[PDB]
């Protein structure tokens, strides 16, 4: 219910502030990983790791 | 086998209709200088005409035609 | 602390305006409203009204100073070309 | 001034590192070092680049160890105070061909070859100017110009006359990966390498700019909603006037 | 009473950023003052952390900046933030001063507030010049030569002032270590003169776009303009991040990556872009002494404004002719900068001399004459005589 949602997270400021901090910890690690993955994939074949393995054939 | 891609591309656009106009204009400047350098007085007349401007007009045209295409023939 | 001079602004309760009588004000709580009401309508029709009233005070001076700049750039380029050597000596010297 | 003393403007090429999501082509960086060592290094220096910065970018750790160990560096004096020499290590810097500036001008008809660690950033045109200068030597100077002896012609150099002669000729370097080494191919590879020398943070800077713009754009949109919510009562406010009776 | 009003330190916070009575009609142009406060904080913090890795010797100054970019962790972020942040500092300040010129914020009750701002403008120009010299590139060395050589035109004592400023016979090691020490100090004088700026604003409060009294309708600063300032704060860092991570050298000069050499002239010598309009005014007078005097006049004529405005209405909101000629001055300023980055050629010399005349004629001729004409038009347009 919307009354139970307010009573758990939005009634006490301590829980509201703690939830923001715990949501920033999770966002921090996930956002970094998803950005390097897209950045590396957009530049496939131009990285040192790509060319190092090619000359290793 | 493989020669200079830029040299092969520059010789192509020099034979188009627009290119042949800029080439033909540069040669007209050369003859006006090639005959004015063999007269008494050319050794010292202060103002000596050159053909840098005609060379610049032609060279600019080959650069716009070749720049967007050259790097696709390289590695 | 000592007193200060006479200013033209006060604080809450003694701001320093005329006496007010006969004006009534009404307001509704922000928690009971729609914050984004009419954004699409204002972005087109209100934006066109605001632009149409001020665009003549900005563009005319801008166009005067841009035509001046371009006319001075072309003249300088012509002056330092092969066809402008007869004018460069008669002006800069 | 005239267009001759201005210098011809370089055109725009489609470099692979152009673009907000693009990085350096690390195969051209590896090829570009070979061109520098075999052609450029005879007269130009790279004294702002250390050996260790090449590891993980274009060479393995063991390869750079063998590259630096071919040069002699000054060591600490011995027990009797006599000078000594040692082979290079990863913490050193790439050495130059001349001991001082007087030596450089003596070997180049009085002209000084500049250092090539920031040359891409120090010229108006960047990568397009270096490439156009290396491939823009005409076989003949235009009819009328009078070159001083010991100088060459290049339309891209301000003034026209440049003390460096053409140095890139077809099939002068044998690449290890089998790429046909032509004048245009070598000029393209050495320019990418020199760009990495000037901006070694290029790859990681563009990745950090993606995170920064994404996060900052969300905050700008969120703050617009919050401002409009807090101003709702003042934006919709009504006033009525009823004139008072005289008293 | 509340603890925020009774405490000695909190009462200064409450009276300035919490309970301050603000007019309800001020638009987003009234947001540039809070942005200038964030710019000053950014420049001080990045400068201090960069100063832990910098050497002011003339033989190590250029290489220490290259050391920051390459060896210091996140050092290129600090340098590009400090270099581009200074460019954004002058962007906001130019718009901050044009807001008060449009809305008549210099008029009678707030003359002291306007005068303090002119002092802050002079100090900020000096601070940016001193920090540019600390890089010691080809444009910073030759820029310092021309600027400091203009003091030699002062009669009698002119030549001695240059030697005292240089510390020697030319721009050398004593000059470069001199300028880094002053570049550390002057920003703290600006911070102390900003507090005097806010003290003179608090006596009568802010103005409004309508130009009339705001004592009839006020709202507190907190939760109304705290969140309206947060909107432009986030937009400010978004545009700055674009220039720092995707185009860090668009606003600079490539010749400042060549180490300073006193033996080779770097062809055309120009200062940074925000000093270009004042550089063109100096070059328009064919006399060193007179030309130098005119350059500081261009900043001192701003003090004549409260006395050459003969209008009984404050601002340009309801004035037809004043609105038109205001944008003539604005775009005249932009053309002056373009001439400052040009060569000394046939058309450009006369273009900068006429544009210099328009700059001074605006305060001393155009504003007094226009403001008297509009006063009559307002009168005869409604009186039945
Ligand atoms: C002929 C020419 C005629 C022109 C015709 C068309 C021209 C186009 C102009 C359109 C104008 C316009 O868009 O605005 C006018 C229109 C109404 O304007 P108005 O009432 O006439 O007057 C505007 C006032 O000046 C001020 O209004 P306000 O203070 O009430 O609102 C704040 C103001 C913001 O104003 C400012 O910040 C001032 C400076 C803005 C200009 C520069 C910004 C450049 C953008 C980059 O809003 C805007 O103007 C928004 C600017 C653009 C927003 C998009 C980014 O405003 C809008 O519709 C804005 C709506 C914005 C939507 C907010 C979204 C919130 C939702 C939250 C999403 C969550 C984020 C995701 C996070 C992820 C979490 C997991
Ligand atoms: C800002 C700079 C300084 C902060 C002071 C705030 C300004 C203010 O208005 O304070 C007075 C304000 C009450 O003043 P007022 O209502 O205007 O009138 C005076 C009353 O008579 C005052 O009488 P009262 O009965 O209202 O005062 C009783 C109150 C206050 O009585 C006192 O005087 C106690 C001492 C207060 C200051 C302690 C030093 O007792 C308490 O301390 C109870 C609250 C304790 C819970 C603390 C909750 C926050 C925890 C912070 C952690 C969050 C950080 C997250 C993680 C960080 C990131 C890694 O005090 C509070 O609201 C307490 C603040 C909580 C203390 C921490
Ligand atoms: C391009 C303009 C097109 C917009 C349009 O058709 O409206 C013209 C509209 C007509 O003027 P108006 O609304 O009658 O009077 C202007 C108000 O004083 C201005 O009142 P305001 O506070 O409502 O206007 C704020 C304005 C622009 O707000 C500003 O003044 C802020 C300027 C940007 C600085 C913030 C970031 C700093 C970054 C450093 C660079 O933002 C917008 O125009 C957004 C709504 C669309 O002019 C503007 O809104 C000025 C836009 C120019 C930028
Ligand atoms: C001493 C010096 C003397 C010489 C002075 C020389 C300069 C003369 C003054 C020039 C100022 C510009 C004129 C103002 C015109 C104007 O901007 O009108 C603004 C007008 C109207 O606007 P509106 O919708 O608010 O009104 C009307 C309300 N319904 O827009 C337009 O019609 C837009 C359409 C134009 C096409
Ligand atoms: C390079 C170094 C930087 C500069 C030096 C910095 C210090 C010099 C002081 C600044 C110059 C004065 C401002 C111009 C005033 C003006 O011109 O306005 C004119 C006003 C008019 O006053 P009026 O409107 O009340 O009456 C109208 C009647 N004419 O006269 C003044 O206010 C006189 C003020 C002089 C006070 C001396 C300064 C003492 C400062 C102590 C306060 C410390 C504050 C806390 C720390 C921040
Ligand atoms: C806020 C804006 C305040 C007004 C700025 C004063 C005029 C800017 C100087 C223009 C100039 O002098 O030139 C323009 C300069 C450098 O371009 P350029 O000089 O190399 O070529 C000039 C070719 N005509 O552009 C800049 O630096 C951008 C500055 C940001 C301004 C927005
Ligand atoms: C092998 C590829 C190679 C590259 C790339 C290279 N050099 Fe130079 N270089 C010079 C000299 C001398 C100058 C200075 C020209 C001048 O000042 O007129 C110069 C100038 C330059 C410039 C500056 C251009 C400018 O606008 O100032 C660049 C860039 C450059 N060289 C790069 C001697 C050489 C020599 C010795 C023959 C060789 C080999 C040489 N240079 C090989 C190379
Ligand atoms: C670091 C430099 C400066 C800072 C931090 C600063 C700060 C501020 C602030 C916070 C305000 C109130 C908010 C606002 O009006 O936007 C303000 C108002 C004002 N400032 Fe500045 N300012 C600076 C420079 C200047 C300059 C250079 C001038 C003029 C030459 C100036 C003149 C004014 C005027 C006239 C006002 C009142 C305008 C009005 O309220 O209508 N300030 N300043
Ligand atoms: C309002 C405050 C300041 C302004 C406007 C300012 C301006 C500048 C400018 C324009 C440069 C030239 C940078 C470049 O072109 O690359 C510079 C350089 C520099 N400044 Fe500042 N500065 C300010 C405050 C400070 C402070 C407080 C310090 C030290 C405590 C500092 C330290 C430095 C250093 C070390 C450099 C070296 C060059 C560089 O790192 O780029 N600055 N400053
Ligand atoms: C919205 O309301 C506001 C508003 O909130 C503000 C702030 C301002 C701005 C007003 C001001 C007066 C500006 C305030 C700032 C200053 C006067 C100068 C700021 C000073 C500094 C940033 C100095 C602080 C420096 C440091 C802490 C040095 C950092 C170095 C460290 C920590 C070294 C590390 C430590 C060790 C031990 C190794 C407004 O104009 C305004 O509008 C009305």
């Amino acid at each position: 219910s919307f009354s139970s949602l307010y009573k758990t997270f939005f009634k006490r400021n301590a829980v509201f502030v703690g939830t923001i901090f715990a949501g920033a910890f999770v966002f921090q690690t996930v956002f970094d990983t998803a950005i390097t993955s897209w950045y590396e994939n957009h530049n496939k074949g131009k990285l040192w790791k790509d060319v190092k393995a090619r000359i290793a054939a | 086998e493989v020669t200079d891609q830029l040299e092969d591309l520059r010789e192509h656009f020099k034979n188009t209709e627009e290119g042949k106009a800029l080439v033909h204009h540069y040669e007209e400047c050369a003859e006006r200088v090639k005959i004015q350098q063999q007269q008494p007085g050319y050794a010292d007349l202060e103002h000596k005409e050159d053909c840098v401007e005609e060379f610049f007009h032609l060279q600019h045209y080959l650069d716009t035609a070749t720049a967007p295409r050259l790097f696709d023939k390289l590695k | 602390g000592p007193p200060s001079g006479k200013t033209y602004m006060g604080w809450w309760g003694h701001m320093g305006g005329p006496k007010q009588k006969g004006i009534t004000s009404y307001a509704v709580s922000p928690y009971a409203q729609k914050p984004l009401q009419g954004i699409f309508h204002n972005a087109v029709f209100n934006s066109f009204r605001r632009f149409k009233s001020q665009f003549l005070y900005v563009l005319i001076p801008a166009g005067i100073y841009w035509y001046w700049w371009k006319n001075g750039n072309e003249y300088n380029e012509f002056l330092y070309s092969k066809a402008g050597r007869e004018e460069l000596e008669r002006v800069n010297v | 001034m005239t267009a001759a003393e201005h210098g011809l403007h370089a055109p725009a090429y489609a470099w692979s590192h152009n673009g907000p999501f693009e990085t350096f082509d690390h195969a051209s960086i590896r090829r570009g070092y070979q061109v520098y060592r075999e052609v450029c290094a005879a007269c130009h220096s790279l004294d702002r680049v250390a050996w260790r910065t090449l590891v993980g970018v274009s060479h393995t750790n063991e390869e750079v160890r063998n590259m630096a160990e071919e040069f002699e560096y000054d060591d600490e004096p011995d027990e009797q105070g006599n000078p000594k020499k040692r082979p290079g290590k990863l913490s050193d810097y790439i050495p130059g061909p001349y001991p001082n500036e007087q030596a450089a001008r003596a070997a180049n008809q009085g002209a000084l070859p500049p250092d090539l660690s920031l040359i891409v950033k120090a010229r108006h045109g960047g990568c397009d100017y270096i490439f156009s200068l290396l491939t823009g030597y005409p076989d003949e100077p235009p009819a009328g110009v009078a070159l001083p002896p010991g100088s060459n012609y290049n339309p891209y150099f301000p003034g026209g006359s440049i003390a460096m002669a053409r140095v890139l000729f077809d099939d002068m370097v044998e690449y290890e990966d089998g790429t046909p080494a032509t004048t245009s191919q070598m000029a393209k590879d050495v320019t990418t390498f020199l760009n990495w020398c000037a901006e070694p943070e290029h790859d990681e800077r563009k990745r950090l700019g993606l995170k920064t713009v994404i996060i900052l754009s969300s905050l700008y949109l969120l703050s617009i909603w919050v401002k409009k919510f807090k101003w709702a009562g003042i934006k919709t406010r009504k006033f009525v006037f009823n004139p008072p009776k005289p008293r | 009473m509340a603890f925020r009003k009774s405490n000695v330190y909190l009462s200064l916070v409450n009276s300035y950023i919490i309970d301050s009575p603000q007019p309800s009609s001020i638009n987003y142009w009234w947001n540039m003052g809070s942005l200038l406060g964030l710019c000053l904080v950014i420049q001080i913090v990045t400068g201090i952390f960069m100063a832990m890795h910098y050497s002011s010797n003339i033989e190590l100054a250029f290489s220490s900046v290259e050391h920051i970019m390459r060896d210091v962790h996140n050092g290129y972020i600090l340098r590009y933030l400090h270099a581009n942040g200074a460019s954004f500092f002058f962007m906001v300040m130019f718009m901050h001063m044009a807001k008060g010129l449009y809305y008549g914020s210099y008029r009678s009750p707030r003359v002291t507030l306007w005068n303090v701002g002119v002092i802050i403008f002079i100090l900020t120009i000096a601070t940016a010049f001193l920090g540019y010299c600390c890089v010691y590139g080809q444009m910073s060395h030759w820029g310092a030569t021309v600027i400091t050589n203009l003091f030699s035109a002062i009669p009698f004592v002119g030549n001695d002032i240059v030697s005292w400023l240089w510390g020697g016979f030319s721009v050398s090691n004593p000059t470069i270590q001199r300028f880094f020490a002053l570049h550390y100090l002057v920003p703290f004088i600006i911070a102390a003169m900003v507090i005097m700026h806010l003290m003179a604003l608090h006596i009568h409060g802010s103005s409004n776009p309508l130009g009339i009294t705001g004592n009839l309708d006020r709202i507190p600063m907190h939760s109304y303009f705290i969140f309206k300032d947060l909107v432009t704060v986030f937009l400010f860092m978004l545009i700055l991040a674009l220039f720092v991570f995707y185009s860090p050298n668009t606003l600079g000069h490539p010749d400042n990556y060549i180490p300073g050499n006193p033996l080779v002239t770097p062809a055309s010598i120009v200062p940074e872009w925000y000093l270009l309009p004042f550089y063109a005014i100096l070059r328009s007078i064919p006399d060193k002494l007179l030309g130098v005097i005119t350059m500081f006049a261009a900043i001192l004529v701003l003090l004549v404004l409260p006395f050459t405005d003969r209008s009984v209405v404050r601002g340009n909101t309801f004035k037809v002719l004043s609105k038109f000629f205001f944008f003539i001055f604005v775009f005249n300023f932009v053309l002056l900068g373009q001439i400052g980055a040009c060569h000394v050629e046939v058309p450009y010399v006369l273009m900068g001399q006429i544009a210099t005349f328009i700059y001074f004629a605006y305060f001393l001729i155009i504003v007094p004459v226009i403001s008297t004409i509009e006063n009559v038009l307002f009168y005869i347009g409604r009186v039945n005589k």
